RNA sequence: AAACUUUCAACAACGGAUCUCUUGGUUCUCGCAUCGAUGAAGAACGCAGCGAAAUGCGAUACGUAAUGUGAAUUGCAGAAUUCCGUGAAUCAUCGAAUCUUUGAACGCACAUUGCGCCCCUUGGUAUUCCAGGGGGCAUGCCUGUUUGAGCGUCAUUU
RNA sequence: CUAUCUAGCGAAACCACAGCCAAGGGAACGGGCUUGGCAGAAUCAGCGGGGAAAGAAGACCCUGUUGAGCUUGACUCUAGU
RNA sequence: GCUUGUGACGGCCCGUGAAAAUCCACAGGAAGGAAUAGUUUUCAUGCCAGGUCGUACUGAUAACCGCAGCAGGUCUCCAAG
RNA sequence: CGUGGAGGUCAGUGACGAAGCCUAGACCGUAAGGUCGGGUCGAACGGCCUCUAGUGCAGAUCUUGGUGGUAGUAGCAAAUAUUCAAAUGAGAACUUUGAAGACUGAAGUGGGGAAAGGUUCCACGUCAACAGCAGUUGGACGUGGGUUAGUCGAUCCUAAGAGAUGGGGAAGCUCCGUUUCAAAGGCCUGAUUUUAUGCAGGCCACCAUCGAAAGGGAAUCCGGUUAAGAUUCCGGAACCUGGAUAUGGAUUCUUCACGGUAACGUAACUGAAUGUGGAGACGUCGGCGCGAGCCCUGGGAGGAGUUAUCUUUUCUUCUUAAC
RNA sequence: GUCGAAUUUGGGUAUAGGGGCGAAAGACUAAUCGAACCAUCUAGUAGCUGGUUCCUGCCGAAGUUUCCCUCAGGAUAGCAG
RNA sequence: AUAUUGGCGAGAGACCGAUAGCGAACAAGUACAGUGAUGGAAAGAUGAAAAGAACUUUGAAAAGAGAGUGAAAAAGUACGUGAAAUUGUUGAAAGGGAAGGGCAUUUGAUCAGA
């Protein structure tokens, strides 16, 4: 055993989907995401994991608000309207 | 170079006591005014087996002196104690088997 | 070619609500038709008309609340200006221009003088 | 499992909806580097891993 | 679904995934002016929601479908 | 002698080298200072007449409003050509909005699209039950408000 | 049932170049070198002499101022007490 | 007779073989209670509502894991002569 | 000598063909190399003087990619086994139908499920790739269709355990601990109805929450129906929970029922706090009793098979849910 | 071999790397165990093995001395340009 | 005044030129592997313009042969050029247990110079 016959017994998931990152790294019994650290308030990341930081850092999503912050700054955070 | 078995026992992972079937901690009544000054009479309702304990336990029901209700206590049954026997606990209790003095 | 926001802005909120209901009925009819008809693109115009009507309705409601809260402090937070969080937390111009009495006295007495070297 | 969580069923629904070949009118667009659906998945080849 | 409309007096609707059976019943009643005997719902494998709305015997689902534009 | 083997050439294969390309990288320099409880970064799921993605967006869903430009978009279909016009566009700009489910993530939970409580309102006789709509209910801390606790303690009636 | 022959299908190990010997000498056991024996296309099934056949930078042994597991009044420390 | 449910028993233990939600009953006697009338939704009948998510199929010598349509592995119910 | 790039120069070469590549064609150099012709090709490139380097490959069990001989070779041999005909089709050992021969032999090669998968289910079209032969077939490819619940599950409960809070520790990420050294409370209602609430009569607490699709647990069955769903749809027939309710019944002039010696009976037959009790709720094995379903079997009422002979015969239908 | 109890087994749960777990084999801890896996420190160090890419011309060795925790290394003198 | 391998906006280079340069010039932190932490590719070029081959014919069909487009199909989306290994055909030659090499000449083929 310990090879092919043992691989036949693999039908119980150690991890499921994480609510925070969606990676299937949420350890069911530990109730902790091995990837993002949920439910810890901080997002898990390590300076030895530079590639993982790059995978999950700012700019890898769509930046729904941060993408417009810069244009708003350039216009000086104006508040009125263009006023034809 | 390895942590030996008696060392591993202290972490209490697989060396904890199997307490599922146990009847509860066998204890005398809380030492109160009635036992400190006179006595209180309880009744032996059941003499039961405790898992993991050789001695049988006696469930003894006393009246609550301050509230209308019954308080069940788990004594360790002394030999000769029987169900339906009246147990007397306190300073003024008699020198009879099963009494708490 | 759909509704125009400048046209909708001349209508009362009841007229806008009625037009919104009519546009929703029209969209429902159009998507019923879509199941049979192959590739009708008229649905997009009605969807954008619904969006325009909703935008104008919200503009009117928000302007009404702005008028209600005009002048008084503590307006609703979605009507307050959205600078950055740090910018909202920064000292106002009044603060950070506050000076102590001693400082004001000495800066009035000895301001930076204007001078030139002339030789 | 036939008794699945709604989250699982939502993921399977998305996978089913995206299990399709490339639309044929793409490959007619002006520049169109896209040749085929390179992200096509099949139940017999690559598992979703939830 | 059209067979259900013809034979079972049941209208088949795609409905909001957030809508429950009460909401489906009251929305069908308001939109189409019909009495609803029963609402059964399921979530299709494509992730949308399908409602089988059995109208009461007072109304004819084929007639309602003809009115609302799909025969 | 053929076949076969080997060598060379031509043509054809195999393969993708070379050459020439280059909306990419790399390094240097210059300038600027702007994320988030007013909900960020990130995630999930959705949204187009015909899209699986990338990109965009959020049930107002490849977008609404506003401003500028001034006639497109384009793979097809459709629409329009009044297009001498508050007006095309997958345009630019962008100050008004929307912004599903989440996420520091905030009613409680979450391997559940699970379970409450409060207010306003609508329907079912309906303050109590059920349902729909709208608005709410986290924690630490600060200032203040109100209601309180303690023979901690003052005065006063006594 | 294979092996075998056929239709279809169709890998791998391995491969400096290759493949007949005897003796000689030679890194002291040659497929090649020297001297002889010889030597005729293209091949099939078997076979286990040889290819000091393949498999793996010998695990034995030694060397390294290379480790590691383990032990002990080795040297130097240390949790605890 | 087989399978299965169940009953009353009997053997065994230095083993005596879950918990909680929940439901009922009893003790008690607070309170509320009748005469051109009071009492009772634990009796009968009658009225209304019951949301959300799952639900297809395989479950294995081809739908799972083992690089695969792999002689391996992977829990269980029914069970004819 | 040769290579990438740089300053200068030849007002160098070039779509009338740069570079590259191929060429048992020619020339120069001892050589590194250089030059020319021919073919191919399509957009750049070279001589000289200098500058500069990521500048020259046969090896490194080198790296990446590509390709051989081996070699049409090893082999495609476990799970008893196939055959005839027709249809379809360009094409049939392998598809479909029929016939025949076999097997699993109910601890199945049958009928369902749990985990897992995720559309593989089903239909239509369809064969380039995949099914180590084939293929008209397919778990493939393309396009669509399909999963209907008050009663089945989840949801709720707690189990081993997990884990906030109050606190304590830790520089800190965080750790401990789960009722603890905490002012940890909602629900009844006198009274209030300046408002059934605050003031105000009075009753109960040694504590979040998560943790079981096999434990606990409110309640649904039968018949029929689809290409594919069924305890979910349809038809009929029930039941539970929550709520609202009005009759009838019952009860009362001895106000809160009567009967039976009793065990107890009933259509009902007031009952707050508080307390107590029960159910939930429990091991295993052995024989014995009973039930259900199945098996076996008699008569009869049908249908089928064998019938040279024999066989009142062989096979088969004769059923009854929850409530 | 064993097959009714130190039995077999699903699911839930706990124990995590000098740690666990071990009816004890240094066994097992996801084909990994006399210290798992992943990333980083890290292009770790190597007196040791392998390789180290154009031509021609001229000159042209040493394996010896002394010292070294030196004996597969170096310094030093010698030989060479 | 100083720092700045992050962010935003710019200007550059004796830098690299698709096995190089960031891992990623492209739907690249993608596909895919792993329970997981993590690991992590390959992959640019028809042509000025699709003008992306009407039509005929053989074939069940894929396709072929023509025709046609185009400057070119010796550019046919298996697309610029199109090397080598390796391969087919054709032609030439040689061949008693390898082949290849050096010097020299014969023979065949081929060729420059004058
Ligand atoms: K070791
Ligand atoms: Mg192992
Ligand atoms: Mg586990
Ligand atoms: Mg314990
Ligand atoms: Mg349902
Ligand atoms: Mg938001
Ligand atoms: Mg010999
Ligand atoms: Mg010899
Ligand atoms: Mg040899
Ligand atoms: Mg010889
Ligand atoms: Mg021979
Ligand atoms: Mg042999
Ligand atoms: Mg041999
Ligand atoms: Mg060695
Ligand atoms: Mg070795
Ligand atoms: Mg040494
Ligand atoms: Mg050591
Ligand atoms: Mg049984
Ligand atoms: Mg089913
Ligand atoms: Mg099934
Ligand atoms: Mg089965
Ligand atoms: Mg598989
Ligand atoms: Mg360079
Ligand atoms: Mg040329
Ligand atoms: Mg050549
Ligand atoms: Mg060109
Ligand atoms: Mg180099
Ligand atoms: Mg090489
Ligand atoms: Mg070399
Ligand atoms: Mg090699
Ligand atoms: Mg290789
Ligand atoms: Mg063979
Ligand atoms: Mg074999
Ligand atoms: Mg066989
Ligand atoms: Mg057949
Ligand atoms: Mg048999
Ligand atoms: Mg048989
Ligand atoms: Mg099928
Ligand atoms: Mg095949
Ligand atoms: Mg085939
Ligand atoms: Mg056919
Ligand atoms: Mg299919
Ligand atoms: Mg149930
Ligand atoms: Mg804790
Ligand atoms: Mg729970
Ligand atoms: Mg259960
Ligand atoms: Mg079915
Ligand atoms: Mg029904
Ligand atoms: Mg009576
Ligand atoms: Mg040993
Ligand atoms: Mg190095
Ligand atoms: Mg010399
Ligand atoms: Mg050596
Ligand atoms: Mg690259
Ligand atoms: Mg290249
Ligand atoms: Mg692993
Ligand atoms: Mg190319
Ligand atoms: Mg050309
Ligand atoms: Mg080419
Ligand atoms: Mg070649
Ligand atoms: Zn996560």
């Amino acid at each position: 055993g310990k090879g092919t016959p043992s691989f036949g017994k693999r039908h119980n998931k150690s991890h499921t989907l994480c609510n925070r990152c969606g990676r299937r790294s949420f350890h069911v019994q530990k109730k902790t995401c091995s990837s993002c650290g949920y439910p810890a308030a901080k997002t898990r990341s390590y300076n030895w994991g530079a590639k993982a930081k790059r995978r999950h850092t700012t700019g890898t999503g769509r930046m729904r608000y941060l993408k417009h912050v810069s244009r708003r700054f350039k216009n000086g955070f104006q508040t009125g309207s263009a006023s034809k | 170079g390895r942590v030996i078995r008696n060392q591993r026992k202290g972490a209490g992972s697989i060396f904890t006591s199997h307490t599922r079937l146990r009847q509860g901690a066998a204890k005398l009544r809380t030492l109160d005014y009635a036992e400190r000054h006179g006595y209180i009479r309880g009744i032996v309702k059941q003499i039961v087996h405790d898992s993991g304990r050789g001695a049988p336990l006696a469930k003894v029901v006393f009246r609550d002196p301050y509230k209308y209700r019954l308080r069940e206590e788990i004594f360790i049954a002394n030999e000769g104690v029987h169900t339906g026997q009246f147990i007397y606990a306190g300073k003024k209790a008699s020198l009879n088997v099963g009494n708490v003095l | 070619a759909g509704v125009k926001a400048y046209e909708l802005r001349t209508k009362s909120k009841e007229q806008l609500a009625s037009q919104l209901v009519d546009l929703k009925k029209e969209l429902a009819e159009l998507k019923v038709q879509k199941l049979s008809r192959p590739s009708l693109p008229k649905i997009k115009t009605v969807r954008k008309s619904i969006a325009c009507v909703l935008t104008v309705i919200n503009e009117q409601q928000r302007e009404a609340v702005r008028q209600l809260y005009k002048g008084k402090k503590y307006q609703p937070k979605d009507l307050r200006a959205k600078k950055t969080r740090a910018l909202r937390r920064a000292l106002t111009k009044f603060e950070a221009s506050q000076v102590t009495e001693k400082q004001r006295k000495k800066q009035i007495a000895f301001p930076q003088r204007k001078y030139a070297i002339k030789a | 499992a036939a008794q699945k969580s709604f989250r699982i069923k939502q993921k399977m629904a998305k996978a089913k909806k995206q299990n399709r070949p490339l639309p044929q009118w793409i490959r007619l667009r002006t520049n169109n580097t896209i040749r085929y659906n390179a992200k096509r998945r099949n139940w017999r080849r690559t598992k979703m891993n939830i | 679904a059209m067979k259900k409309v013809e034979d079972g007096n049941i209208l088949v609707f795609q409905v909001s995934m957030k809508a429950n059976k009460y909401q489906i019943k009251k929305a069908v009643k308001e939109l189409y002016e019909v009495d609803v005997l029963k609402v059964n719902t399921l979530v299709r494998p494509n992730g949308t929601k399908k409602a089988y709305v059995r109208l009461t015997a007072d109304y004819d689902a084929l007639d309602i479908a003809n009115r609302i534009g799909y025969i």
